[PDB]
DNA sequence: TCAGCGGTACCCAATTCGCCCTATAGGCAT
DNA sequence: ATGCCTATAGGGCGAATTGGGTACCGCTGA
């Protein structure tokens, strides 16, 4: 009912850091609150029974209705001191293991908080051996390690080829490859959005053919509306505005026969703008010039006073078709093509094997790649007369062509809306595609914790493999809430392991899931494990506190460390742990083969395997989970199969026998 | 100890105790959070280090005001002693003693309404490693603000360019305008270098440490003798920039007027 | 004594690619050989008795003086059938652990080579077992796997923090930045060369301060030079080499001074270049906007005409004063004033009350809100003569502009070797402020492979690191051609294998080393292994490495048992000590490996010693002659955050284990 | 071929962050 | 009292810096 909490509170230019601590029972939290009503609930939520604040602390009237307040100097708050106290309390040499290290505003209220807390009990805090981040947002929680090592946008190297992103990222508009990224990033959980997404894409997958050509001939419209806030856009950004504006009767008229009413709730956000259509097809010519600084921009009939600087330039548009013609008869070439140039004027550009053919009245001006371009007297003296009056043209054309962004900027708010609408389309489209195309399913979402996977793929893997992935199913549950898996080196162990991880991702982007059927329930947290003890280890700790019944652990080559008993007796207590105490989601890739007791010994845990058959020095993996144990090693088999010579590979297993005659 | 400086003054001395010949000194928000001096001197036993968080008696104040870590590793090969605030546990250190300290003020508010602004009182932290530097050339000392190297004062051996060191302890213009001097009165020994009165900038004129027996003193007298000395060249009279290190009273001072005036003309 | 050799060559648009085989033995090898007369010293070198070339082989001269000629398809030279091909030759899944898979150009000559070799013998070859290449340039061989490890220019993240760039790039240029990079990508082993960059630097350490700030006027130059050889160059990117070229006398003097016969040679490399200097001054106005696009570039007193144009540009402002001043007299309209519009053109604004006031001379052009705006004959002719004057100044000065190329080119050979010297200077000056700072020594080469340092460091760790680096001494040597490194995590034994790596490399860009003292011999390939596999790039180090490479195996055995690790990290310390006797590093966690110095002749036990004081301990991160004493992953556990009650259960399940072994 | 044509790397250049500085008071032993 | 000294905080200016703009790079169906 009523508990003795203790609990500071700190904030910078950016927003809020929050911690609190029980005395009771020792649980010490730690928070981020982005906003101001958030910061309110927090306090309100905790009610703590003593509460901390900095001298300067900014938005007092949070605070100033809380209870058993206590003013706190600034100096307290330091992060330097922070992390050196709770670094010599915890007996860690850093905060990385409790995965609050990159949280340095809460921080601050942790460092305060403790300081304190060693001080108004000053007692001993045993019971008090770690600090968590509960994070203020609890639709995702997914550490760099999950990102690096899941490669759902970045390999382990460092590239972003042999991603989820790369697979899924077949987008035809490059707006559609940066919201499908964001997504991956941050995977809706509100279930509600989700089956939005999952009914927009099942509806899609007939009609995706024929809407993907269309968004393609958008372009990236998002960054073209980005260009023109800034009033900085190019003509052929607002052709391809156009070019996207004349697509938008036709993209409403196909979405329109499709059945989803978020796809409908989708084509009325879309919106169609034929009047701001109407205006850049009258305004602009049809294939406009690279930038506006050369003008011949906005074409004819659109402002007349254009027309009257234009009046000499009308004389001069047929003068250049009557000096075109002149040249290309006179010199033979036919490639000769008149155009203009804002620092040198008007040109003359010949094809590069018609270039030399030219006469010796053609002086250089521009030296091009298959182009030699060239200026001559009448022509020179025609630009200054046409660059004077164009120019007053051309500061008109510049002063019209801002004028067309006080004709969008109305609609910019809508264009924007109507860019992301379009943006997520091209995702949904491009989801609905590769659904349709490698037979993805709908994951159902249920309130209990667990992923029921049956005939489940690595939905990467399987794309950049050359063999059909061996889809296997995953009966997840807080029955069956955890599997020790066992297998080869290079055996296709860390698969069924990373394929859970993506398979749960996937559902949480809303799209159709690689599976035959999957029903899975809540996973809040990803938590996962790779190799590179002073990097291994952080994170281990990091995964064993953090982690929940719902937390999602991927353990791989788990004590790689400075023995087979060190690493052995660690990984031994990590999953006693996981299945003892916490009861979390774990998938333990390892090769301790002495763990796989840990079935008979504890409940929840499971043993599989990776069948792989050796026949002398060379092996084949079926890359198959079987549930039970691996037979024996086999990097011996594998050696060979690298590349290592045969010398190493015979004194390996006449060096092996040696030492498995003792074991 | 109120002045970061005069902290960082007491521990380079405990420093000079040890004998180190490498002083590096880390500098958190001004001086104010961290100041971390590492020595290559002697190393106090794990004993010794007790004894001083409870020269001793100088850094059981620090720890008492701070929470003053500090790692020594002895001369006999073992794990360095760190004492944290107060818990002494194995380190690992080369031999020597490491004197760190967390926010100098850890039990006083007063102490950080002292404190003047954050770079005033490191330009305060960097004069005073300024002025032990020249009192002893042979201890190496690496200078760095909010953990960036400032200043790198490289260990002199006898013999090698002191001017050098000299010249990038007081900036490069002092050792152009200071002319070496080396004036011994019978037992009287004085060693140095005087900046040219005509060509002193103000700076340099401002750069007057004088040093006796390798201890830093400053007397109005003894810059009013060299003051004479400089109005004497020249009409104009501007302040005296004399370093000097001098073995020794008033007699003295007689000579240290003749003795620089002697040099200067 | 001749053998009957058989080889194959190809080219790209890139450089050259060639192979061989020995069928007597069954040696198999690769190399591209980037420029011609390399290549025609290898094929010179081999002397194949049978030589193949693709039928669109363009440099034919090479092979037309040669013997035992064979002309090719171009298809069986394709990439594709190559490395299929040679992987089900040799039974790999890929060519990495060669060092060839990343040399494409080769493995079409080898490819074609194999295919033929196939169709010449038509018998089982497994006596060809292994490829290898061998650009035995003067840089080191590096598999990127170092690059990657060492942190030379990119940490395991990605970025370019806590790198040795980072560290050593202190380079006031950006020009002398990668410079800087492309040596330590590329170490020089010309071992005078070497000694050249060491005296330079040694004689640059007391001068590094004064030249700096002179090198930071420079800017990048060699880029400029780029653009100005495209004729594409900007006036802030001219005025940016005028800066520069002003330099050059003032750096001729500091370097005048300093005592280096390769400084003196590098002083006159980088040349007076007053006459260019002096031209680019008269010219160029001394700061000018940012395109000629615009004009105000080219200074007064360079040419005549362009002051002429810019004449009637500048006789305006006096005009229409006395035009506002004459028509504000004769109308006896006050508000009347003559403004510039960059829309319409200079105009005669009158306020709206005394607007139709105005006489029959005044011409509408903008009505306003408040006022009447008009043009009138004297203004539009007044209009003509400013609008076609700034356009032609304005041409001339792209004109000159372009001219200036013309008279800029002549020497630019000379200004990009002087920019590679200005460049290397910034990176030598660097690297004597670096080894200034940083107290480093100048290591001095041998002629047997092995390093003997004396109380060194990790050059990098020992900058980030809050605490002082522990100085480790190392004594390579091919009698001590081996050190098995046991420990905990955090003994240094990574660190220790790292900073020896380092430390040869930083020897072999001239530098001062991060140590007291080195004394070091010839390593040609420096070769490095680090998890992301494993067995791949470990083949790489065994069939590449020589008597004299540097070998950095870290961890071997991370596989799939106790045994198969230990097993093949014995037999491939034995290898390395009984055959090849290559200086190898083997740190590595397997104690079981500590019992091959009684074994073999070459390796010497080593370990980091660790003592563990109540529940914490302290690593010595200290070298002594031994081996590790225990387990530490339990010490270091705690060390990363685990929960103390999660170890009270492992040190229990630990002890019973302790029990059976 | 080919003429745009949109992308893409990369060099600026105003902006942001940190560093310096000089009038502006105080300040404390005498 | 007091009078020469001294640190100070806001303001000015320079050095990093990442967004914004340009010259450059393929390149992509037609
Ligand atoms: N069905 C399959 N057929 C062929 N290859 C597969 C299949 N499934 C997975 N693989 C690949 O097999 C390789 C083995 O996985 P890999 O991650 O290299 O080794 P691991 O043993 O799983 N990892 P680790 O525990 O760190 O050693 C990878 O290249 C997988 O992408
Ligand atoms: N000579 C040294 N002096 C001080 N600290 C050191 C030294 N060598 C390593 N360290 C510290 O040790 C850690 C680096 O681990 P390192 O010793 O490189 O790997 P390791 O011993 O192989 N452990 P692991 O990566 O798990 O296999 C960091 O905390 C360094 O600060």
């Amino acid at each position: 009912r009523q508990d003795n909490l203790l609990a500071a509170i700190w904030q910078d230019s950016k927003g809020f850091g929050y911690a609190t601590l029980d005395i009771s029972s020792g649980r010490f939290r730690l928070s981020e609150p982005a906003d101001r009503e958030t910061m309110a609930a927090e306090l309100q939520r905790t009610n703590p029974a003593e509460l901390l604040y900095a001298e300067d602390f900014a938005e007092m009237s949070l605070i100033e209705g809380r209870r058993g307040l206590r003013r706190r100097p600034l100096w307290e708050f330091e992060i330097d001191t922070a992390r050196q106290q709770l670094n010599l309390q915890f007996g860690t040499r850093d905060l990385v293991g409790f995965g609050v290290e990159n949280a340095p505003r809460g921080l601050s209220a942790a460092g305060a908080l403790l300081q304190y807390a060693k001080c108004t009990q000053r007692t001993t805090l045993p019971h008090i051996r770690s600090i968590t981040m509960e994070r203020e947002q609890d639709s995702i929680i997914m550490d760099a390690a999950t990102r690096r090592n899941l490669e759902i946008t970045q390999n382990l190297a460092g590239g972003a080829e042999n991603t989820l992103a790369s697979v899924l990222d077949s987008t035809v508009t490059p707006m559609g490859s940066r919201m499908l990224k964001r997504w991956l990033h941050m995977p809706v959980r509100d279930t509600r959005v989700l089956l939005e997404r999952q009914q927009t894409i099942g509806a899609l997958q007939d009609f995706t053919a024929g809407l993907q050509p269309v968004l393609r001939q958008v372009g990236d419209l998002e960054r073209i509306l980005a260009r023109l806030a800034l009033r900085t856009a190019r003509p052929r950004d607002l052709a391809r505005m156009r070019h996207a504006f004349q697509q938008l009767p036709e993209l409403r008229a196909q979405l329109e026969t499709v059945d989803s009413a978020p796809v409908q709730a989708l084509r009325e956000k879309m919106g169609e703008f034929a009047e701001l259509r109407d205006l850049l097809e009258r305004a602009i010519i049809d294939t406009p010039p690279v930038l506006v600084r050369d003008g011949g921009v906005i074409a004819s009939g659109y402002n007349e006073e254009l027309d009257e600087w234009r009046a000499l330039a009308d004389g001069a548009t047929d003068y250049l078709e009557r000096l075109e013609v002149r040249e290309r008869e006179r010199t033979g070439l036919d490639t000769l093509k008149v155009g203009f140039n804002a620092v040198h004027g008007y040109y003359i550009q010949i094809s590069r094997g018609q270039s030399h053919l030219a006469p010796i009245n053609y002086m250089r001006r521009q030296t091009l790649k298959n182009a030699e371009r060239y200026i001559i007297p009448e022509l020179k003296e025609y630009e200054d007369k046409v660059l004077t009056s164009k120019g007053k043209a051309l500061a008109l054309e510049k002063q019209l062509y801002e004028e067309l962004f006080d004709l969008l900027l109305p609609h910019l708010e809508a264009l924007q809306q109507s860019a992301s609408a379009l943006a997520e389309l091209d995702v949904l489209v491009n989801l609905a595609e590769r659904a349709y195309t490698l037979n993805y399913t709908s994951p159902t979402f249920i309130d209990k914790p667990g992923i029921r996977i049956t005939e489940g793929r690595h939905p990467v893997v399987e794309q950049v493999l050359n063999e059909p992935f061996i889809a296997n199913p995953l009966n997840l549950s807080p029955q069956r809430r955890m599997l020790i898996i066992t297998g080869p080196n290079m055996g296709g162990k860390s698969t069924y392991m990373r394929q859970t991880a993506l398979i749960a991702l996937m559902a949480y982007i809303g799209s159709y899931v690689p599976a035959q059927k999957v029903e899975i329930g809540p996973i809040d947290r990803i938590f996962t494990r790779v190799g590179a003890f002073m990097v291994e280890m952080t994170e281990t700790a990091n995964i064993l506190h953090n982690a929940t019944e719902y937390s999602l652990v991927l353990m791989d080559e788990i004590g790689r460390g400075t023995s087979t008993y060190d690493g052995l007796s660690l990984a031994w207590a990590v999953a006693e742990n996981l299945a003892n105490k916490i009861k979390a989601l774990t998938l333990f890739a390892t090769h301790y083969f002495e763990l796989t007791q840990l079935p008979e010994k504890m409940e929840g845990v499971a043993n599989v395997h990776l069948d792989a058959l050796e026949h002398g020095d060379t092996i084949a993996f079926m890359h198959s989970v079987q549930d039970g144990a691996a037979s024996k090693s086999y990097g011996l088999a594998v050696a060979a199969l690298a590349g290592v010579p045969k010398e190493v590979i015979k004194r390996a297993r006449q060096k092996l026998r040696e030492l498995e005659s003792i074991s | 100890v109120e002045r970061p400086a005069s902290v960082v003054k007491e521990l380079v001395e405990n420093s000079l105790d040890a004998g180190a010949t490498r002083i590096d000194i880390d500098i958190e928000r001004g001086g104010a959070k961290l100041i971390r001096i590492r020595d290559n001197g002697s190393g106090i036993k794990k004993d010794e280090l007790a004894l001083a968080l409870a020269r001793g008696e100088a850094l059981a104040s620090i720890s008492s005001v701070s929470r003053l870590t500090l790692t020594s590793r002895t001369a006999e090969q073992q794990e360095a002693w760190q004492a944290y605030a107060v818990t002494v546990k194995p380190a690992a250190h080369p031999v020597g003693t490491t004197l760190e300290v967390l926010d100098l003020f850890y039990n006083t508010p007063a102490r950080r309404k002292f404190l003047r602004t954050e770079k005033t009182e490191f330009n305060h932290i960097d004069e005073i490693i300024r002025r032990i530097a020249l009192a002893r050339f042979d201890v190496t000392i690496n200078l760095s603000h909010n953990g960036k190297i400032v200043r790198q004062y490289r260990a002199v051996p006898e013999g090698g360019q002191k001017e050098r060191r000299l010249g990038a302890i007081l900036g490069t213009a002092f050792l152009e305008q200071a002319l070496a001097i080396e004036w011994q009165h019978g037992d009287l020994t004085l060693r140095g270098w005087v900046a040219d009165p005509n060509h002193t900038t103000p700076a340099l004129a401002e750069i007057q440490y004088f040093y006796v027996n390798g201890r830093m003193m400053r007397d109005r007298l003894i810059n009013h003798a060299i003051r004479q000395a400089y109005e004497d060249k020249l009409g104009a009279d501007q302040q005296p920039a004399f370093v000097l290190y001098l073995e020794i009273s008033r007699l003295v001072h007689d000579f240290i007027y003749q003795g620089v005036l002697s040099v200067l003309q």
